[PDB]
RNA sequence: CUUGACUGCGAGACAGACACGUCGAGCAGGUACGAAAGUAGGUCUUAGUGAUCCGGUGGUUCUGUAUGGAAGGGCCAUCG
RNA sequence: CCUUGUCGGGUAAGUUCCGACCUGCACGAAUGGCGUAACGAUGGCGGCGCUGUCUCCACCCGAGACUCAGUGAAAUUGAAAUCGCUGUGAAGAUGCAGUGUAUCCGCGGCUAGACGGAAAGACCCCGUGAACCUUUACUGUAGCUUUGCACUGGACUUUG
RNA sequence: AUUAAAAACACAGCACUCUGCAAACACGAAAGUGGACGUAUAGGGUGUGACGCCUGCCCGGUGCCGGAAGGUUAAUUGAUG
RNA sequence: GAUGACGAAGUGGUUGAUGCCAUGCUUCCAAGAAAAGCUUCUAAGCUUCAGGUAACCAGGAACCGUACCCCAAACCGACA
RNA sequence: GGGGCUCAAACCACACACCGAAGCUGCGGGUGUCACGUAAGUGACGCGGUAGAGGAGCGUUCUGUAAGCCUGUGAAGGUGAGUUGAGAAGCUUGCUGGAGGUAUCAGAAGUGCGAAUGCUGACAUGAGUAACGACAAUGGGUGUGAAAAACACCCACGCCGAAAGACCAAGGGUUCCUGCGCAACGUUAAUCGACGCAGGGUUAGUCGGUUCCUAAGGCGAGGCUGAAAAGCGUAGUCGA
RNA sequence: AACCCACUCCCGUUGAAAAGGUAGGGGAUGACUUGUGGAUCGGAGUGAAAGGCUAAUCAAGCUCGGAGAUAGCUGGUUCUC
RNA sequence: GUCAAGUGAAGAAGCGCAUACGGUGGAUGCCUUGGCAGUCAGAGGCGAUGAAAGACGUGGUAGCCUGCGAAAAGCUUCGGGGAGUCGGCAAACAGACUUUGAUCCGGAGAUCUCUGAAUGGGGGAACCCACCUAGGAUAACCUAGGUAUCUUGUACUGAAUCCAUAGGUGCAAGAGGCGAACCAGGGGAACUGAAACAUCUAAGUACCCUGAGGAAAAGAAAUCAACCGAGAUUCCCUUAGUAGUGGCGAGCGAACGGGGAUUAGCCCUUAAGCUUCAUUGAUUUUAGCGGAACGCUCUGGAAAGUGCGGCCAUAGUGGGUGAUAGCCCCGUACGCGAAAGGAUCUUUGAAGUGAAAUCAAGUAGGACGGAGCACGAGAAACUUUGUCUGAACAUGGGGGGACCAUCCUCCAAGGCUAAAUACUACUGACUGACCGAUAGUGAACCAGUACCGUGAGGGAAAGGCGAAAAGAACCCCGGAGAGGGGAGUGAAAUAGAACCUGAAACCGUAUGCGUACAAGCAGUGGGAGCCUACUUGUUAGGUGACUGCGUACCUUUUGUAUAAUGGGUCAGCGACUUAUAUUCAGUGGCAAGCUUAACCGUAUAGGGUAGGCGUAGCGAAAGCGAGUCUUAAUAGGGCGUU
């Protein structure tokens, strides 16, 4: 805000040369490559994000940090139930992809601490990479073999 | 993600003082002449590494030079009559037995008087 | 006596920052002279000059804002 | 301009002054020419008085300076253990070389140097900088003016 | 105003020139207003600067004023090719 | 020293303004504010009681500013 | 260059020896390139540098890793010491501090300061120097006080007196008065103050204003005019 | 004399003062001086004219915007090998 | 013993260096009641029923904020809440109020001083003076209403002037002002770029002005296309930096055709729609209610942390509680909830409006002078019009980029229309590889303040004790001071109010050593001596006599110690960014193909291949094509072709 004027004439003050208050080598002044919201999106290609999936359940199968199992159903949407059903699995800090989330799963473990439930569509690779182990149903991987090939 | 660079530049600064402490006056402690005095010492702390090895040298020639005309010989005769021979024998050892084994020193004068140079 | 002060080009060089510039055997088409080999793409040689954009003029196979034409534009030759 | 032109006067001595001369570089008649009493905090010369302007300054009186008590700035400043000379050198040196001098620190003074301090030189140059003034620069425009068409009609006469 | 008080500006007086009134002229896209509730002995512009004696020659340039009417000449006309 | 009561003389002559008479008088050109209050006249009306004019009696005069500085330390000069 | 130099410490020759550089060599390290090498693995030639090109890194803040790990048996920061690297820098610790910090590997930058007569704060030097604001002028006594050149009172001296006196307008806005005070303000000190705290003080028919009236000028119903905004103006009604 | 001015010297120049002081000087019944209120304003005022003045600013005020004008110019540009 | 000569250790007015403690000073770290930027919603105005913005009053203490308005930190009612309260800086203190339900919160009322469009008349804003009506009051007033201007409508009245017109009086209704932006218009620069500058650009931008609305504007073909067709408008991605346009310079820049977001056309033989009412159900909002599950132990001032064992979960990375908490509190997920208002949607009536009258004449067209269309009047179409003119009438008329025929396509001179679109001063929630006190707003704090200006206008600085004031009873020096020395509080007071940490500049005191015959960038190589710790030695720290070499740093230059520039110093801050197009390198994915843009999306996925580039070039082009262009040439030559 301000900074119209001159501050001082520019000779005979002996003083240094400014043509306003708020410049940016002065306190009050603004600040040089002031920063407006900008957008950190890039593009990924469609086939190079696919391929990088390709390469990360590769990397789960052989780390034996994939598990599959035939189907993953909670009966009731408590937190005790699905921790009692991951806890037969010898299972904390999961990822859940199941080919549809149910609402049951849903409510379920979105209040635990270490387990995410998404869908196959819905999965990512930081989610892939980061849970220490990741449970998939059959139904999953076969959504999986149709999504990535 | 603004960065607030006063406490890299502290002791960077301090670096700068502790290498600059025993000057006189600012050179010792502010900074603007303290940076200066430091990086003139090391100019010259390069400089001296080679003027060591001149200056060493003079003070041993002219210590032998000292040592071999109370014998009757020139520091020149000397190292002309000391390959003559074959001594191999530096001017740093010479000196040494210049001050202090003077009796050696004098045997070495004279197996170079004996070599005639 | 006569038009080679030709048309299409052009192997290859010289010069050269670029735009320019310089020389040119040979090939085709037509011609001068010469009985004929041959010479002839101006002048013994190097100065005598001026980019682009605008306009003018003559062609043209081209384009031609629905279509047939024109208008205007394009290319080729030329003038200020 | 030459030029302190020449001649006269004034002075012991006068590039100034006054009176002439006319060879007016380059006066001249309302961007007026010549005179002109009175009037100028007006320009230039000379005189009487008058005197510290001066020879040439002496003394005295207050106010600062100096010391003591209290309060308490400034411009400037790369850091300083901050001499002379002669050289040398971005060509005028406290700092370089050689060589002389020089115990350490104030206070009062004086300003010869620190190319001293103050103001990104005003002169000069330069900028395909600016501003403002000029005109017979270029290009325009306000205003003034000419004609046509409107608003704008009928009636006659001269006339193509 | 704050480095120039003068020989500069002003001035009475003088002359030129414009202006007939809804004035010339000025400020105003205009309405209006000043000139002026004045009216040529008035009002504007310009130059000169009391007074005394005077104020010479030139109308080519440029301006200003008047003059025929010949050439040129704009919009507009729209014959002819 | 603060206060209550008592409290003497308190007159005459001269000189006198830049004050007053005086918004007068004389003179000169440069020819010297408006409007109200005030005095007076009628109009439109009144019924010509209202209104006016004197006397007498009783009553009233709102609001606002007032301290302090003004040849200044209080205003205007950044300052006692 | 100086001291000084005369069968020279000068000059012309010739000889032999020595000194002299970051030059060469020796010895120990690091690095670039090239060739070899089952990639230990050596060799050889290099390695001054401004503008500039190219290559490889350090550190700061944030995000992920991280609901992790560290930390009140003590974080970040600050201040020493030691130590390790070619460097930017790292690591360990004594004291201070008293609540946060971020291995690693990645992502992102308000990413690194000595200069711009750079910005803003603190503090220097000049320097306890110049000044302390008209050269009307002060001297005692007494009191009060913690302390009086400066306050108050007394005695005396000066100074103004067409003002340095009294007053009105403007402008200011409590500065006025009285108690208590003296940190700061007062160019010194202050017990004093136009300073701080708290109280009080301003009384109108007649003095000024409002109210009444108008001048310059303003505004102006309607109205004329103007792209709009507006301009000018009649009735009017403000304006000393 | 007041008042208004500002010719001379000296001081002052970090001033007592961003234009003064002290000595002297000019006008001082007028083309005078001054209070209070009002009018004229930025290619625009007013000017007895000097580029004077228009709020310590003037060959085109001040302020805010166009605006971070433009600068073939000057200055600066921060860790390591 | 003496006398000579030689030799020289202490004795510092003051300085220097190191070290240790201080002081100043506020950096740094950590923190936040403040900002900044988005997303999703809201509702898009307030005002003559008096606004925004104020002045003055209002309290037991009474200054300033914040509320209120002479009924003045409040009054009346409904509704919620259920134990404290009498707003804040500002902690205490009085007098009190509350379970017979205060305070507090929401809805509706009541009051609402003066200013300000300010509106009874004036006026220098917060002041001055009025009139009329009604009621009440004893030579004084008081209550409640009115009293502006304009426009429109209406009534009465009526000048010159006969009639009736102007005009005038009274009624009704409406307006005016403010607000950051968005929108439609009127008027409209200059710097700048063009490496000068005039055309041109910047730019129909900035600015000024006028209207309107929650959006506006535009909109239902006298529109485009080429003989095929599409059908209103707006917005977005492309076509494309292409065609054009341009001192053909700087530059400016489409359309056709696609892909989408959105979905509607009704009428002038009278309609959709929109308003305003009354209703019909329904939804939201303005307040709230309930809301799970932890103990023991160690260190500690304090436990949330350590060690162990649990529990809850549609609630686990929220806030703060004496250190880090799902289970301690407020909360959160999750359900419930409204006397009364408001808002949106929906019925089904009603009055209006739309609405200009009846398919468009001073209109289309044209001549001059302009403006726009990307288009600098140009071959210049199409639009608009300041001046002047001026048609046809469905066997008409205008468009298809000069113009003319032929076709194709529409019906101008009357209208009204939702959505997609823009914007955010203002609210609410949520979010951040946003800032964290020189930053972020100018403004974290009583900031548009203080201050500066005559004004317009400019515009600051200033955060942190502690968990809790437990904010230091009492004693002593001192002026019933200031400031300290103790004692207490506290984990800590070198946390003592100027208070977290507490750096550097700068200023001191103490100790060690060196400094008074020595000449200069103040160091560096050598180096004696002395002094401390160690434990002694071929060490570590501190001084550094003496001595060789040695003219700072920057910037600019052919060159600087330069007597060239720049810097007093310190600490903070202070300079290659970002967007969009593109080229090259590196690195990945797919590969004769690759890739999507808007947009759709239970949303970083998937979809969407419109478009872009590549697979073929040559030519100015028609065109022709592994060829093509030039050419009279199957010749030459240019460019191209596993």
């Amino acid at each position: 805000s301000g900074g119209g004027k001159k501050p001082w004439r520019q000779k005979g003050t002996g003083r240094a040369r400014a043509g306003t208050i708020r410049s940016p080598i002065w306190r009050g002044g603004g600040t040089t490559f002031a920063a407006k919201p900008r957008s950190h999106e890039q593009k990924l290609n469609k086939k190079m994000y696919r391929a990088a999936l390709r390469s990360i359940l590769a990397e789960l199968v052989r780390l034996d940090r994939l598990v599959v199992v035939a189907d993953f159903a909670v009966d009731a949407p408590k937190t005790k139930g699905l921790v009692a059903k991951l806890d037969t699995l010898g299972l904390k800090d999961v990822l859940i992809v199941t080919d549809g989330v149910d609402e049951n799963l849903y409510l379920a473990a979105r209040n635990l601490a270490h387990v995410d439930v998404r869908d196959v569509q819905g999965s990512d690779p930081v989610s892939l990479i980061a849970y220490d182990k990741v449970l998939v149903t059959v139904s999953a991987v076969k959504k999986f073999e149709e999504l990535l090939g | 993600a603004r960065v607030k660079r006063g406490v890299i530049a502290r002791r960077r600064h301090k670096k700068i003082l502790k290498l600059a402490k025993g000057y006189y006056g600012a050179r010792s402690r502010v900074f603007r002449v303290a940076k200066q005095a430091v990086i003139k010492a090391g100019q010259y702390a390069y400089r001296d590494r080679r003027q060591r090895k001149r200056q060493f040298r003079a003070l041993w020639i002219a210590r032998i030079n000292a040592g071999a005309r109370q014998n009757g010989l020139s520091y020149s005769r000397l190292i002309a009559g000391l390959k003559k021979a074959a001594i191999e024998i530096d001017r740093k050892v010479l000196a040494d037995l210049a001050v202090n084994e003077k009796a050696a020193f004098t045997a070495i004068v004279e197996k170079a008087k004996a070599s005639l140079a």
